[PDB]
RNA sequence: UGUAAGUGCACAAGGGAGCUUGACUGCGAGACGGACAUGUCGAGCAGGGACGAAAGUCGGGACUAGUGAUCCGGCACCUCUG
RNA sequence: AACCAUAGACUCGGCGAAAUUGCACUACGAGUAAAGAUGCUCGUUACGCGCGGCAGGACGAAAAGACCCCGGGACCUUCACU
RNA sequence: CCUGCAUCCGGUGAAGCCGCCGAGUGAUCGAGUGGUGGAGGGUGUGGGAGUGAGAAUGCAGGCAUGAGUAGCGAUUAGGCAAGUGAGAACCUUGCCCGCCGAAAGACCAAGGGUUCCUGGGCCAGGCCAGUCCGCCCAGGGUGAGUCGGGACCUAAGGCGAGGC
RNA sequence: CGGGGGAUAAGCUCCGUGCGUCGAGAGGGAAACAGCCCAGAUCGCCGGCUAAGGCCCCUAAGCGUGUGCUAAGUGGAAAAGG
RNA sequence: AUCAAACUCCGUGAUAGCUGGUUCUCCCCGAAAUGCAUUUAGGUGCAGCGUCGCAUGUUUCUUGCCGGAGGUAGAGCUACUG
RNA sequence: AGAGCCCGGUACGUGAAAACCCGACGUCUGUCUUGAUGGUGUUCCCGAGUAGCAGCGGGCCCGUGGAAUCUGCUGUGAAUCUGCCGGGACCACCCGGUAAGCCUGAAUACUUCCCAGUGACCGAUAGCGGAUUAGUACCGUGAGGGAAUGGUGAAAAGUACCCCGGGAGGGGAGUGAAAGAGUACCUGAAACCGUGCGCUUACAAUCCGUCAGAGCCCUCGACGUGUCGUGGGGUGAUGGCGUGCCUUUUGAAGAAUGAGCCUGCGAGUCAGGGACAUGUCGCGAGGUUAACCCGGGUGGGGUAGCCGCAGCGAAAGCGAGUCUGAAUAGGGCGUAUCCACACAAGAGUGUGUGGUGUAGUGGUGUGUUCUGGACCCGAAGCGGAGUGAUCUACCCAUGGCCAGGGUGAA
RNA sequence: AGGCGUCUGGGGGGAACGCGGGGAAGUGAAACAUCUCAGUACCCGUAGGAAGAGAAAACAAAAUGUGAUUCCGUGAGUAGUG
């Protein structure tokens, strides 16, 4: 019985060439109008996530 | 234990009867019972690289050879009239071990079944050599055309 | 394949029944009660071997000190006077030789006397 | 331990897949020189043979390394560095 | 000294006066404490501005509270796809 | 409250029963501790083995406490939802 | 324990069991010796285990105490002479006494199937012993034109050709 | 040890302590007594030297030595006060 | 012989954040009852605390000296509020 | 009592009255040759309540969402070759096909039965519930549940005969190798109950042992009557020490639970080219085969597939670079790692040239993990299908039953 | 319509395998309505030794491609869906 890959954290989470992990920030979707320009321009782009979570998340991925 | 016949109940009540308190007449603490892990049927194939077996096969030939183990003969005995005392004596004047190997073209039959009854003789088709058979035996008794083929086979 | 635990454990409890030959009640003839007091006695064997070298301690100054007090000078005196002596003996053989040669101890207890200080009350 | 994990409580990635992509498969000047000394002409067959690409698959060329060796190329694609080194070489390279 | 307390402000951040919307865009070398994601500051570059002759300051409010992930959907624009 | 008879309880003859059961040549006064000790400290008493009687203790036997709470069922009621 | 391979032991006694004598730092060992037995085993090196018990108010089989203690299943109660036989208060004969008698008696239907008689014995059973038995063995025994049913008729109800 | 809740009560509860121990620790010491004092168990020895505490007998070691107090079994249960 | 939903075969080895049990040996090393979060408090994820290996290996710790900012214990009031 | 040459038979040969089925060889049945071949313009045909459309439901990954296709029901309802339907709404252009009628073997799935074979599967508490009276006895009025019971020896030669006795039972003498084989019959352990022998105890406060320890008794040596010895054994008068086992507990010898004893039975395994990690063997910029064929056989073929070989970006794409961006202007990802050489600040490092140059992939041991109940066992309750009103409740048709004595309406 | 006479066929059984319908609840989401368990158990009507299906109103996309049906291995745990 072939193994089963989560749907949400292949579709969450990305691989990059050496194989790190990556991720996007939240907190951006909605209701940004108090927030000053510099929240917003720091809180874009991408993170390698914390590597205190990163077996977790090698597991899910893979299976 | 979800096999077997029968202990589809509750054996008695549950309070109040004050002796060992069970769930079903066949379980596995009950005599007669099932068995927690029994073997199950199963197969044991497996895999191995044709590039290992056939080293491990070469390996074992050569050795034979830098032992000068290997001999070859034309042909067992006279044909179109199995003889077993003649392949025996023919056997004897060639070696005197107690085990030896002899392997015969499929198209010949004569000599395989004149020297089929010796006790520490095996018989093998020279397309279905095989490292155990070639092991168990001290000596490999080869025809002439037989090795031509498989060498012919091999080197191609 | 089917096993049958026949002779592994008759092996371990013959030789536990053995090495407790020669118990009382139950003790002696049952292997599931006969193994707990097995421990219990070697923990008791394992503890009054060491307590054996205080016990005959404890009896050769029993002895010794008799001795002295009927030879008339103190048990303490008479250590004090060996060690001043600088004698090495040991408490045993002075117990044996005064259990055996009372002339011995004597001369013993003498030497012992006179190598005692003037005052054993001066603040040296 | 009911509170909602990272998995649970995180964006997705963003885009989409364009399952109509087209792929190539690489293949480097540099190593088409190291392997080829003596040059002359190329193609999908010799390069199957000498095993540098999957044999089904679309081929395209990279022009990272140093050329020295003068050489005729047939593909599909092209980069500028490529066919610059190339026509530098002394050599030409068409494209189907 | 808008809104509680503390920390501060008599040189002002207290009050008065003239002009004007930087309560911008594209960026960010490095740090702060945190199990996780949330939270905080920042020199300096470019465009085009504001004030001021100049030097110079301005990426909201003397400081610390006035708020809310995920999914789904709406609206404008786009050199994406189809 | 007293007395008398019947069937047991008592000895003799025959057949021959169950619950429980960690162990035993299983005292007590004052203490000591998971706070109430036959089984630990100090001290006092006590020939070995039986039979007929009395039941304070051995937290005596009986049913994984009904009373309480936690978790899970069942039935019931309605302007709780579908 | 079972297995591939190479070896050795065995009706001149192989496997378990019960001792003696010893031995390793452990789970233990003895190609060292004694009794019982009669038919397969050990060492070396590989592969595979249903491969190691004291407790789950565990389960199958056997056996401990209470115990030679309680009871021996009512509201009537036995006694004597003789007989049988090895054994008799409990069996057979005879004579006294008591009890029941709207039953502790005489029968029908339902209900069981050989408990009925003759002949045999008393290792199983009868709450004790049994010559006895509703114990068993072997044989025998059940006679309707008129008695109860069917061949005569019907009810509450069931089946149901067609049909809905 | 320094603190809060408490009646400046609990063998109560809640904190902080490059704090000890028990928990996961035998021996000796205080009669017995896990959380106190000394002291960290590789094994054997009929050998020597010591910490804590003791030296009338139970019970090994001093009815030790020199200078002073006690009349209450104080020694071997506690305060205002007399 | 059991009824706030009878009995038998099956779905069926119904399912438990819960109670119980889990066996032959030796050598080395050796823990925590804390913080954060939780339809969460007797459950569970992460952190700290252990072991084996890999890599840089004294970067760990104690003492002496040197440069550092605090607002307790204490103390004080014509130095501010009482 | 372990047999190639003792017997049954095995290699090999033969072999059937009748019958079976297959295959091949023979009268008979029937279309066509009154018919076939290549061209042309005109008039008719190519499967009816169907296709399509609208509403309500199914199953395709599509869980009404834009909803393609197939299909169930209800209404409406079309055309015949420049006709019609299909290429995930739809339009236009291209491309394929001709539904609304019917048959069609070969590649595949399975064994109640019969024939022939195999076991690194079990050996009487295991093995199918069933090695024997077997789905029997037995329990339940019903559906139904569901038991335990092998080994004498070469043959019975199963102990003539005599004695004690009623028998049961036993002793001699014989059978036989054994009778320590006597139908209760192989090998015979522990709980359990014994008889004989040696030691010890009736003034004693013991989780019943250990360390000392006189006497008595048995034994091995040297020496003599009993006395020592690098001696062993059993008993123990008497002194010191001394709070059971497992669970769960911060905390228990406990008066927190489990254990009557004994012999058996009962527990981290398996399946998948799964995943991670870690050793082991070949190959080496390759490795690697499935399904399937030929071999009584584990062997030989079989390039269909999967991973590294270049990455960035959601994309049109580009490439040792790439995305963001007006910006060579900084940033995010990548060019194995390093040394050397030059340029910058020494804002910690970066920017340009040259080298050695990179290691992954198949089998397999082991720890963990994924999907199956996955260490072992453990309820109140749910649904489907079936069984009971012989007691108990009610009713229906049909009989029987009530001993004696008082009270006195119309 | 119905009624007579005469011929031809059918009423049940069978361990597994097929075809077309009907068709449940325990359990996971630490609950649970959607889902999943599952079109599973069971039932119904059905024949055979096999059955069903079957001769394009089929795919693909500018290749001058395949050419009835069935059954396996890949295509991949990916394009999607919740
Ligand atoms: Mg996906
Ligand atoms: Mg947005
Ligand atoms: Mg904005
Ligand atoms: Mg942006
Ligand atoms: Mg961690
Ligand atoms: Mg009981
Ligand atoms: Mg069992
Ligand atoms: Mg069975
Ligand atoms: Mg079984
Ligand atoms: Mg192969
Ligand atoms: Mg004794
Ligand atoms: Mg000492
Ligand atoms: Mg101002
Ligand atoms: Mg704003
Ligand atoms: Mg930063
Ligand atoms: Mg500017
Ligand atoms: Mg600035
Ligand atoms: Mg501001
Ligand atoms: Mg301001
Ligand atoms: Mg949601
Ligand atoms: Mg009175
Ligand atoms: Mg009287
Ligand atoms: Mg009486
Ligand atoms: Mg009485
Ligand atoms: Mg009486
Ligand atoms: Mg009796
Ligand atoms: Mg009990
Ligand atoms: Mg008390
Ligand atoms: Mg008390
Ligand atoms: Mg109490
Ligand atoms: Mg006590
Ligand atoms: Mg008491
Ligand atoms: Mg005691
Ligand atoms: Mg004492
Ligand atoms: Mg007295
Ligand atoms: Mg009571
Ligand atoms: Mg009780
Ligand atoms: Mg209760
Ligand atoms: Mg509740
Ligand atoms: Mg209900
Ligand atoms: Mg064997
Ligand atoms: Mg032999
Ligand atoms: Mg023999
Ligand atoms: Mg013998
Ligand atoms: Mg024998
Ligand atoms: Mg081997
Ligand atoms: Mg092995
Ligand atoms: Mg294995
Ligand atoms: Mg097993
Ligand atoms: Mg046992
Ligand atoms: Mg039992
Ligand atoms: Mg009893
Ligand atoms: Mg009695
Ligand atoms: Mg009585
Ligand atoms: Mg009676
Ligand atoms: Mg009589
Ligand atoms: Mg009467
Ligand atoms: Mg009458
Ligand atoms: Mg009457
Ligand atoms: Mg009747
Ligand atoms: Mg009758
Ligand atoms: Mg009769
Ligand atoms: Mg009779
Ligand atoms: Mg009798
Ligand atoms: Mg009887
Ligand atoms: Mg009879
Ligand atoms: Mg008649
Ligand atoms: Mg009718
Ligand atoms: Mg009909
Ligand atoms: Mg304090
Ligand atoms: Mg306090
Ligand atoms: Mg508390
Ligand atoms: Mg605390
Ligand atoms: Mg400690
Ligand atoms: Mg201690
Ligand atoms: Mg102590
Ligand atoms: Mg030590
Ligand atoms: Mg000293
Ligand atoms: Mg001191
Ligand atoms: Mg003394
Ligand atoms: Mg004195
Ligand atoms: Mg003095
Ligand atoms: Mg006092
Ligand atoms: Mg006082
Ligand atoms: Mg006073
Ligand atoms: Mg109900
Ligand atoms: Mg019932
Ligand atoms: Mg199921
Ligand atoms: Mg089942
Ligand atoms: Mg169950
Ligand atoms: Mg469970
Ligand atoms: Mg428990
Ligand atoms: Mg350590
Ligand atoms: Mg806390
Ligand atoms: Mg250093
Ligand atoms: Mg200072
Ligand atoms: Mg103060
Ligand atoms: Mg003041
Ligand atoms: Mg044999
Ligand atoms: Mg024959
Ligand atoms: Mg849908
Ligand atoms: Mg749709
Ligand atoms: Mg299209
Ligand atoms: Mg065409
Ligand atoms: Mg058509
Ligand atoms: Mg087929
Ligand atoms: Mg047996
Ligand atoms: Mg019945
Ligand atoms: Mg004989
Ligand atoms: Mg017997
Ligand atoms: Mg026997
Ligand atoms: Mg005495
Ligand atoms: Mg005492
Ligand atoms: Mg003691
Ligand atoms: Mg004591
Ligand atoms: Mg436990
Ligand atoms: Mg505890
Ligand atoms: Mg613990
Ligand atoms: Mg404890
Ligand atoms: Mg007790
Ligand atoms: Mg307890
Ligand atoms: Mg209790
Ligand atoms: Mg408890
Ligand atoms: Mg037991
Ligand atoms: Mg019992
Ligand atoms: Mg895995
Ligand atoms: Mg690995
Ligand atoms: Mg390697
Ligand atoms: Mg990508
Ligand atoms: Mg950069
Ligand atoms: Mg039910
Ligand atoms: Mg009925
Ligand atoms: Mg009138
Ligand atoms: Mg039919
Ligand atoms: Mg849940
Ligand atoms: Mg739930
Ligand atoms: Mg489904
Ligand atoms: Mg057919
Ligand atoms: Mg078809
Ligand atoms: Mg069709
Ligand atoms: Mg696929």
């Amino acid at each position: 019985p072939k193994a089963k890959t989560h749907s949400g954290a292949s579709k969450r989470f990305r691989r990059t060439g050496t194989g790190k992990i990556v991720r996007q920030k939240a907190n951006r979707r909605h209701l940004l109008e108090h927030k000053p320009t510099k929240r917003t321009r720091r809180l874009d782009g991408r993170t390698t996530v914390s590597a205190a979570d990163n077996s977790r998340i090698n597991k899910l991925l893979n299976g | 234990r979800g096999e077997v016949s029968g202990g589809g109940k509750k054996p008695y009540r549950q309070k109040g009867t004050g002796r060992a308190r069970q769930g079903s007449t066949r379980a596995p603490q009950f005599t007669g019972g099932g068995t927690v892990h029994g073997p199950k049927p199963r197969d044991y194939s497996q895999r191995t690289p044709k590039k290992m077996i056939a080293a491990a096969l070469r390996g074992a030939l050569s050795d034979r050879a830098r032992n000068d183990r290997i001999h070859a003969v034309t042909e067992l005995v006279e044909g179109q009239t199995p003889s077993t005392k003649s392949a025996k004596t023919f056997l004897g004047t060639l070696t005197e071990n107690k085990k030896v190997l002899v392997v015969i073209g499929r198209t010949d039959e004569v000599g395989a079944k004149s020297v089929r009854n010796l006790p520490g003789v095996h018989v093998i088709s020279p397309d279905q050599l095989n490292t155990y058979d070639v092991l168990n035996a001290d000596d490999v008794v080869f025809s002439v055309e037989a090795l031509n083929a498989y060498i012919s086979a091999n080197s191609k | 394949a089917r096993v049958k635990r026949a002779l592994n454990a008759q092996k371990k409890r013959r030789t536990v029944l053995k090495a407790s030959k020669g118990y009382r009640g139950q003790r002696s003839r049952l292997y599931r009660k006969a193994k707990e007091q097995q421990l219990h006695s070697l923990t008791y064997a394992y503890r009054d071997r060491r307590a054996r070298k205080g016990e005959f301690r404890k009896l050769w100054i029993s002895r010794i000190n008799a001795a002295a007090r009927a030879n008339d000078i103190t048990y303490n005196r008479l250590i004090q006077g060996l060690k001043a002596a600088g004698v090495e003996v040991d408490r045993k053989n002075l117990a044996e030789l005064a259990v055996s040669d009372p002339a011995a101890f004597t001369a013993l207890v003498d030497v012992a006397r006179a190598a005692l200080p003037e005052d054993v009350n001066a603040p040296s | 331990g009911g509170q909602m994990p990272i998995h649970m409580r995180l964006p997705k990635l963003k885009g989409f897949k364009n399952r109509f992509r087209t792929e190539y498969q690489v293949v480097n000047v540099g190593d088409i020189n190291k392997a080829f000394p003596q040059g002359g002409t190329v193609g999908v067959d010799e390069l199957v043979a000498k095993g540098l690409v999957r044999k089904n698959s679309l081929v395209k060329v990279l022009g990272d390394g140093k050329l020295t060796v003068k050489v005729d190329v047939t593909a599909n694609k092209f980069s500028g560095s490529a066919r610059e080194a190339i026509t530098a070489a002394g050599g030409s390279a068409t494209e189907l």
